[PDB]
């Protein structure tokens, strides 16, 4: 009971499994929202493709959680929840679509037009997700150039480490009735390891 | 978020009575006490009056004793600092703070108001 | 084909699941890991690391380095504690900004013991004695020395040893306590009083400071992973 | 965290004579190993005593107004004999550091210094999108060093945007005037690689800020000096290039 | 039926997967393979094959056979190298067109050692000595003999042995280097100078040439399969 | 992929199935259970607990405590039973409100034995004898003492022992009986008569009461889980 000696502390462990590293990040959080579309008209801005650089730094939730440490290695599991809808108030029709998601490994050619050769990538992976089924899921292992991913980099050469870039377009061609879609990406850092912790970023980013 | 709105400040006369008040949000005022800290231009954090909501047991600073009167309201969650008979030394930017409780010490509190400026104007 | 039946739950996406999916880059040579010093295994470990408490979060002293400086001034022996603190984690603005608290704002419960270490930062020659007091949960804040004296207290001597360590035990109703403000489960108080007084020789500055630290113990655990991140 | 109480005064003067150097430490005991690791060799040219010996940086005045001070490694020791040379003649280089910070005062002075060794200590400029920002030269103030303020490193923000109170996560010791006169921090090589280029990347960062103000008895010494002795531990470099003599 | 549950990733198509699908032609007699000489097991093997470097890609000499002919002319002993080359693969137009480079433009990294072989193609009677020099990464290009002399260099004698082999070691910061133009990871320089000079007897043509070769070693490896094919 | 075939029943939802689905909170520390006295294993156990029968559900006495008080008044020795009860669970308003009946309104059948316990609550000095009678299923209600006397009956003496226990056996056509009103399977009757009469000494109140209890036995079982919950 009442006691304030100075011992080490008191007793031994008391169950701390749900607090451990692996279990701390076992949750996949939103990382970005990509917006494509299948227009019949020549809209050059929203033009089929949507390019996004793979970075946690965009959102806040998964960002601050990773900042308690300086170094990390992690098997990056990604899932894609695609959702579509018609834009115009018309009883127009559309056939179930197909989208092409592309995990382009860091340091490769970033696609510009949805017509270029770099959209065929003999070497780069691709995912053909047909709409109306279970969301797509890929696993990208530790793709770091160093022995660890550096959250805060001190010195000169913020590009961070570069986890690559995601590109998505509608595979199905020009249908009179324009359908817009939104791809939500989630990141689950399985098999995660960390080194040298810092005080947490108090303020806003 | 606990809010304390320091209300009742201004530039009155030497001997001019001036009451103070603070709206206590975020908690049950009874679990906490409430006090007052003044700081003269470029001086230090100094105490004046503080009492506990439950026991209503008074405590004043020696220099302010008599002229100042502290009183709590458990209905409106407000404190009333009746700074009567003011003096040119009472010219210090006031502050109110809810205590754990109870008495005028160094800091010993946690929730601090923005700061109301009272100036005991004298001819 | 092998007779299989699709049960409920097919084609859904559980964010917290754990499934084996296709690996986008076959045969990719992963760079081997090196023993970089400081590998962390669990969050509770970062808590067992003493972190300085910002005691004086006063109007001007908050969000400045002064919040960490508790100054023993030249005032009368009034049993008014020099400092008092609520053992109520996120239900008190002081224990919240500590690395310890920073771990607690990510869970719902917290168990085990905690340790407050006070380091005196005054002249070698300076001497005196203080009484660090603890008042278990539910009990009223000890406002007098005599009052604080009755309960669990350490009589910390400045003259001899510079640092005091008071381990707050596990005197709790529920096996798991609320990190939130609850009266059913409310912390208690840790307060310091002038056992004796401060004695300084010659003309050495009569006002020095004391720092405070807080950490967890081996028996300290947490549960129900939650969050609080805004934009 | 550093709740120790050796003795209080002085007992044993035991000098550390490595290579050409000599130190005469306050004692010897009471040292902190960063994370519990000793500087080891990569599991290369190992100069040993040639490179592995004590070098002393410039002494700086601690005053009642001081906000703090900071240095970079190997950066500071870039102008140190053989270790200064081997740094520019090689494309590689990994090294450990025995940061031995000494500060002497009398039984009449009071205050507290916290020597913080921050691995990968980038300094304040809230551009998350574009860090590094401040020029190579500013970021590298050599052996004279840089200073905290009330390139701009805010003291309570440890000069990086995080509350000083949590600094206690990095390896450290508190030179508390009434007790310890010396601070001993052995920092092993910490970086994302097995070995890297020293000229560009800064491993550690010694930051000494005041936790307690300085108060001197009546009239005495208006200020007290703090000294930083640093030493390269178990270092290796590959591989001599046209010993491009300056 | 056996209770099965469809998880995320069903009905998608991963281009880089590896699954067992139906075989369109059952029982088809596949023609047995014969040991045709020259079976290749891995790409790194084609790199360990010396390939002639086109050193002189000058305005007129590029895209012609002359790009392979480095001619030692009759000019003054100026410490101006006869040839200098950047050890930066795709970040230098010369190492790029070699079979070695042709393998490197399909990856992101490259590790290990490389070997430059110089074959002299002049009269038997002709003699002289040259200094093949190497300057490790980050170091400035050796523009004088004296400068180049200080670093790793081989003193290749024409008079005796016709072919020099200088193995460029692994003096690299990162365990894996950039095949791209980076200052964080930049190659270095391989340059040749007139140790002595060229001595020819009688009236034998005073201008001959030297060829260069490049290859990889057993410790040479690559990673992250990428491409660059245009239309 | 492994050749699988989706049979009928896929994508349907059987409310009473039993499948292994994903666990929303991985590694969550579940609070260990403690042996809190009174753990229940099966519903039949709550039935083997004697519960007081509300015998007198008369116009005024129903929904009041008087429904539990069977009063032996001062009336003539008429073989008119003091009380009669139908051994037909939900087909009789009296056996229904017992904990026993409360279990039976959740099933379709009921088997085994049952036990009726009568506790006399009159003056110690008071004496007399009563005849508790049982008439097996299908038989007509015993309306006379002589009639009730012939069948299974216990001659319960007030003077000696205060509590009578009559275990109603398993004299049933079907191996499983209807909890509903059926003539194919109808309970029977449990009735009490004045064997002798009530004898009270001095001027002690001439009217006292008797309580009744009912419970199940080890051989008592139920089947076909049904419900009856309204709004």
């Amino acid at each position: 009971p009442s006691d304030t000696v100075q011992t080490r502390h008191v007793v031994q462990h008391r169950s701390r499994s749900e607090s451990s590293i692996e279990s701390f990040f076992a949750r996949g959080a939103c990382v970005t929202i990509m917006t494509v579309d299948n227009p019949a008209s020549t809209t050059n801005k929203d033009k089929l493709f949507a390019v996004w650089k793979i970075t946690y730094k965009d959102t806040v939730q998964l960002r601050r959680k990773l900042e308690f440490f300086t170094y990390s290695r992690f098997d990056m599991e990604l899932t894609f929840v695609v959702t579509a809808n018609f834009t115009e108030t018309n009883n127009g029709h559309a056939l179930n679509q197909v989208y092409q998601i592309m995990y382009v490994p860091p340091g490769a050619p970033v696609p510009e037009k949805w017509d270029d050769y770099t959209w065929q990538t003999s070497s780069n992976p691709s995912i053909f997700y047909t709409y109306g089924t279970a969301p797509a899921r890929i696993s990208v292992p530790y793709v770091g150039i160093s022995n660890a991913y550096s959250h805060f980099y001190d010195g000169f050469s913020a590009s961070l480490n570069d986890f690559g870039i995601l590109a998505v377009r509608v595979v199905n061609d020009h249908n009179p009735t324009k359908v817009t879609s939104k791809i939500r990406v989630y990141l689950k850092p399985k098999h995660i390891r960390v080194w040298c912790p810092r005080p947490p970023r108090a303020v806003a980013y | 978020q606990v809010q304390l709105q320091e209300s009742g400040g201004g530039s009155v006369q030497a001997g001019g009575s001036l009451t103070l008040s603070c709206a206590a949000s975020g908690y049950a005022v009874s679990r906490y006490s409430m006090g007052w800290f003044r700081q003269a231009p470029g001086k230090e954090n100094e105490g004046v009056a503080a009492i506990d909501s439950s026991g209503v047991g008074t405590t004043y600073a020696d220099s302010v004793k008599g002229r100042f009167t502290i009183s709590r309201d458990n209905a409106k969650d407000t404190v009333y600092l009746r700074m009567n008979s003011l003096k040119p030394e009472d010219t210090a930017i006031y502050y109110c703070a809810s205590g754990f409780g109870l008495s005028l010490s160094r800091y010993t509190y946690a929730y601090w108001g923005q700061g109301t400026q009272v100036t005991v104007s004298s001819h | 084909g092998l007779p299989v039946m699709n049960t409920p739950g097919s084609n859904q996406y559980l964010t917290a699941d754990n499934f084996q999916s296709p690996c986008a880059l076959p045969e990719f040579d992963v760079t081997p890991p090196i023993d970089i010093p400081g590998e962390v295994k669990n969050m509770m470990e970062l808590a067992e690391i003493d972190t300085m408490i910002p005691f004086d979060l006063s109007a001007t002293k908050k969000n400045t380095m002064e919040m960490y400086r508790v100054r023993l001034s030249d005032k009368p022996h009034t049993d008014d504690p020099i400092l008092c603190l609520s053992l109520s984690p996120a239900s008190d603005p002081r224990l919240s900004h500590t690395m310890l608290g920073e771990i607690l704002n990510y869970y719902t419960h917290w168990a085990g013991s905690l340790k407050f270490t006070f380091l005196f930062c005054g002249s070698m020659m300076a001497t005196g004695k203080l009484l660090v007091s603890y008042a278990p949960p539910g009990a009223d804040p000890p406002k007098k020395r005599k009052e604080a004296m009755l309960g669990t207290h350490v009589i910390w001597d400045i003259g001899l040893q510079s640092s005091c360590t008071m381990v707050v035990p596990w005197i709790s109703n529920t096996t798991y306590r609320q990190t939130i403000d609850d009266s059913f489960t409310e912390g208690g108080y840790i307060s310091v009083f002038y056992q004796t007084r401060i004695v300084v020789p010659l003309s050495t500055p009569r006002e020095m400071d004391i720092l405070g630290f807080v950490s967890a113990c081996n028996d300290f655990s947490v549960r129900l992973l939650r969050d609080t991140t805004h934009i | 965290s550093p709740n120790i109480e050796a003795c209080g005064y002085s007992d044993r003067v035991l000098q550390l004579t490595l290579g050409n150097s000599t130190i005469t430490t306050q004692e010897a005991a009471n040292s902190v190993v960063a994370y519990g690791r000793w500087p080891e060799y990569l599991r290369p040219t190992e100069p040993d005593v040639a490179a592995c010996r004590f070098y002393t940086l410039d002494t700086v005045s601690w005053t009642k107004e001081s906000r703090g001070w900071w240095w970079k490694l190997p950066d500071a020791l870039r102008d140190m004999g053989l270790f200064g040379q081997n740094m520019y003649y090689h494309y590689l280089g990994r090294s450990g550091y025995t940061v031995h910070v000494q500060c002497n005062a009398s039984k009449f002075h009071q205050g507290a210094l916290g020597v913080f060794a921050v691995p990968e200590m980038c300094l304040a400029g809230d551009s998350n999108t574009t860090t590094m920002h401040t020029s190579y030269q500013n970021a590298n103030p050599g052996e004279k060093g840089g200073t905290f303020t009330g390139f701009c490193p805010v003291d309570y923000l440890l000069g990086n945007g995080t509350l000083l109170g949590n600094a206690f996560v990095f390896p450290h010791q508190i030179i508390n005037l009434r007790t310890n006169n010396c601070a001993t921090l052995v920092l092993p090589y910490v970086n994302s690689l097995s070995i890297d280029s020293m000229v560009k990347h800064n491993n550690w960062g010694i930051a000494i800020l005041p936790l307690a103000p300085l108060n001197f008895a009546s009239e005495s010494s208006p200020e007290i000096p703090i000294t930083l002795t640093i030493a390269p531990m178990c270092c290796e470099f590959n591989g001599l290039r046209n010993i491009t003599l300056p």
